[PDB]
């Protein structure tokens, strides 16, 4: 996250921390996601789509900082993990950027909810807020375009919901926006989601209830000028996700 | 490789 504020995990408690495990051992951050029930994060299929085999994965909740342990985190292997078979990536553009990760515990278990583990609400289908509605996102991903590191501190930021119409427009991002996807921006183009966001939870109020509105996907550069972050439209996926959650 | 869409890729 780019400018915006640091953050702990009681302020977003369905944000997922997903990691790898390499070969040798080492582990490293992968991509945010947001907890939408006890057993099921939801996730960017592009966070996967190279290294797709589910047992590299480790997927932590109730987690506030990067690489040191948060008191009341719960550790979880991926039991499934399912990629669109839609999904596609060009220059830019990543299409049907969205993916689910059933998790299970050593000991068995899906999240127990807690202080710091809650689940986030799916939208009603088709319903979107307004563009001018602010909306909230949260990750680990890096606090400038050039740094090397990804923050310790869990952050989030503020940013406002741009039509579609003004995505498209060429000097943004023209047609590689689509119906199922959703821009949004800071007005002075001064905060952002950033590398190592994705698949982070972009949340709205809607009639009055937080909604996880999008899932953080893609952009040109950060916090640029005319380019907008890019976020999957999960209220144009339910289908997929009942249909692989059932 | 600095960039969203780029998280966890092989080519980078």
């Amino acid at each position: 996250i780019i400018g915006g504020e640091f953050t702990t995990i009681e302020n977003q408690p369905w944000f997922a921390a997903i990691y790898r495990r390499h070969r040798g051992g080492s582990v490293t951050y992968v991509c945010g996601g947001s907890l939408i029930s006890p057993c099921w994060v939801i996730s960017a299929t592009h966070c996967f789509i190279d290294y797709p085999k589910k047992e590299d994965y480790i997927v932590y909740l109730g987690r506030s900082r990067l690489n040191s342990n948060t008191q009341g985190e719960m550790k979880f292997e991926v039991e499934n993990l399912i990629l669109h078979k839609d999904y596609s990536a060009d220059t830019l553009a990543h299409h049907n950027d969205i993916a689910l990760l059933k998790i299970r515990s050593k000991e068995g278990r899906c999240a127990q909810p807690s202080r710091t583990i809650q689940t986030i609400a799916l939208p009603s289908m088709y319903n979107d807020p307004q563009f001018g509605t602010s909306c909230e996102i949260t990750g680990f991903g890096k606090e400038q375009s050039t740094d090397y590191l990804y923050p310790e501190q869990l952050k989030m930021t503020v940013v406002k919901l741009i039509s579609h119409r003004e995505c498209q427009q060429p000097h943004y991002y023209g047609s590689e926006v689509t119906t199922k996807m959703l821009c949004a921006a800071d007005p002075q183009w001064k905060t952002d989601s950033c590398q190592g966001d994705a698949g982070g939870p972009l949340v709205c109020s809607l009639q009055g209830r937080m909604t996880l509105t999008g899932i953080v996907s893609w952009g040109r550069g950060c916090a640029l000028k005319d380019k907008p972050g890019v976020y999957t439209r999960v209220s144009h996926f339910l289908p997929w996700i009942r249909s692989h959650t059932k | 490789c600095s960039a969203r869409g780029l998280e966890n890729h092989a080519a980078c």
